[PDB]
RNA sequence: AGCGAAUGAACUUUAAAUAUGUAAGAAGCCCUUGUUACUUAACUGAACGUGGGCAUUCGAAUGUAUCGACACUAGUGGGCCAUUUUUGGUAAGCAGAACUGGCGAUGCGGGAUGAACCGAACGCGGGGUUAAGGUGCCGGAGUGGACGCUCAUCAGACUGGCGCUCAAGCGU
């Protein structure tokens, strides 16, 4: 339950710092980059013939 | 991250609901399926899910 | 003897989240953005936006 | 192509010792999402500036969404077709509410007229006639002449397709 | 140049000399040496068959042999290996030995400052 | 790309694409010292004897329902098609090399029969969703929507027949 807590709350605090991360830099004259992505999800989605 | 993908087993998804694109062995740029979709993949896997 | 969704059955999910029935109550998926006036986008970055 | 939105794509080499602080490239793309803009704009660095996706990260992808989309407005847009003769340069008109607009009009009518493709298009720029004379398109400017009228004969009135028999014979005034 | 036996060597095949010249299957390869003459050198090499491997045995003598280097990252790994983990151990820190398969980039800001964006169009007219 | 650097594809600060060999610690590392049947002017190297410390990133990733050796036992030695790279000739086809994938030994959905080619590979059933291909009728599913073009005295069909023309044709 204490991590639920915690994990919960890291989700919800991770989205709002990269949204005002991208508002600032907005505002002062810049262009913040966002972090490239850590993690893929990979579909195959042919078939095992040729 | 080894381990924890490593116990889960491959995820076997069903058809998506909705069907593929109508040329889907083609790549995304071109309006197909294959290669790198990045955030729209959500949406497959909500198809596929 | 038989899987059954915990998206679906939430018997299931209190099992393997304690967390969600105080989740579902406690509204955090509905939870509302800081108070206070934003302000107006910069000027330059209108005057870049619709360049030639 | 589908629903094309305007991107502005802003890109730059990756940062050296030797080489810091690049010149952001910037560049309007045409383009359904955001991984084609991205795609078609390095499509574009690799042939202008010699700059590559292996080498370079993209700075900003902003849409850029019409001032004023409830007003009819005249679009001139230059572009180079690749035919299987070689490139070739044209510009054509457009009575369109919105840059999109006139860009997905300008797909379809080389789709029909010159079987061009979305590969085989580079849409120079996109201007707006704000002055009236400027169009030079005959069909434009029919629609830009004075206190324009036109009835419409023979209309055919939306009946339903699965209303395979019907009793009286239809009318095409209305 | 002097070469052992049981030593890592590539070969490279030029065109000045054409006595003893081995196929272009074995054009820019790598072998170990097991035979060493007066001119030729006996080094197996590794080839390639449907699912399979099967070692060759083939003479190449002096001018397109030379030994490789392959394997002197493995001598410097190992040192840098052991003198770092010497450091740390006297020092009483953790520090990292192996190697990281670099990790995408993270997040910054860049200034529009002095590096105002240039508008471009496909074709570069001027 | 540059040569507002030198020099001149053979120019180069930088550097593609594209494929292919080798190495990624314990069967390991480094250095110091004796011996040897070897080697060289000579530990110049090689082998046999040295020592040390590293088992809590033991020295990338990912997979791992495992691999090596020894011994024993049946059936087989066709060719064809396609791709990538390369050489030569002909009026044009074509001829010579390596490569993988398949057929022989393969059923099913499409493909107008077949075959090639596309999808996808097979226990017996129920439900759901798709691939390739389709939605005027035969034939299950749209006479669906937006923009233009085409009337052809045997048009055209991502046509088989009927047939179709602000399409049931073509491009998106």
């Amino acid at each position: 339950f204490k991590r639920a807590e915690k994990y919960v709350k890291e989700y919800r605090e991770q989205e709002r710092e990269k949204i005002r991360l991208a508002r600032i830099a907005k505002q002062q004259g810049s262009f913040h980059i966002p972090a490239e992505a850590k993690l893929v999800f990979v579909i195959r989605i042919k078939g095992i013939n040729k | 991250f080894k381990q924890a993908a490593n116990f889960l087993w491959p995820f076997k998804l069903s058809n998506p609901n909705g069907g593929f694109r109508p040329r889907k062995f083609k790549h995304f740029i071109e309006g197909g399926d294959l290669g790198n979709r990045e955030e729209h993949i959500n949406a497959l896997i909500r198809a596929m899910n | 003897v038989q899987k059954k969704n915990p998206l679906r059955n939430k018997q299931i999910m209190l099992r393997l989240n304690p967390y969600a029935s105080t989740f579902a109550k406690e509204k955090l998926g509905e939870v509302k953005a800081e108070e206070g006036k934003p302000p107006k986008v910069p000027a330059s970055f209108k005057e870049l936006l619709h360049e030639a | 192509m589908g629903r094309l939105q305007e991107y502005q794509v802003i890109g730059r080499h990756l940062p050296t010792e030797a080489n810091p602080n690049p010149a952001l490239y910037r560049m309007r793309i045409f383009a359904p999402n955001e991984v084609v803009a991205k795609s078609r704009f390095w499509y574009f660095l690799r042939g202008l500036k010699k700059v590559k996706k292996a080498t370079g990260e993209i700075v900003s992808v902003n849409v850029i969404s019409e001032k004023h989309p409830l007003k009819v407005k005249n679009f001139g847009i230059w572009l180079r077709y690749d035919s299987r003769s070689g490139t070739h340069n044209m510009y054509k008109e457009y009575r369109e509410t919105s840059r999109v607009a006139a860009v997905e009009a300008m797909y379809a009518d080389m789709a029909a007229r010159h079987r061009a493709r979305f590969r085989s298009i580079h849409i120079l720029k996109v201007v707006e006639l704000e002055k009236t004379e400027d169009v030079k398109r005959p069909y434009i400017k029919q629609l830009v002449a004075k206190n324009l009228s036109f009835p419409l004969p023979h209309r055919v009135p939306k009946i339903s397709t699965k209303k395979i028999f019907s009793a009286k014979r239809p009318s095409t005034f209305s | 140049r002097t070469y052992r036996v049981g030593d890592i060597v590539d070969i490279k095949v030029n065109g000045a000399v054409q006595k003893g010249m081995p196929h272009k299957f074995y054009h820019g390869k790598t072998g170990v040496v097991y035979n060493v003459t007066k001119s030729a050198v006996g080094v197996i090499v590794y080839k390639r068959v449907k699912h399979r491997y099967i070692e060759k045995r083939i003479n190449v003598r002096i001018e397109h042999v030379k030994p490789s280097r392959s394997r002197e990252d493995f001598l410097r790994r190992v040192k840098e290996n052991a003198e770092l983990k010497k450091k740390a151990k006297a020092e009483g820190v953790p520090v990292q030995l192996k190697r990281q398969p670099a990790m995408p980039r993270e997040a910054h800001t860049v200034s529009i400052a002095d590096n105002k964006p240039v508008t471009l169009a496909p074709v570069a007219y001027e």
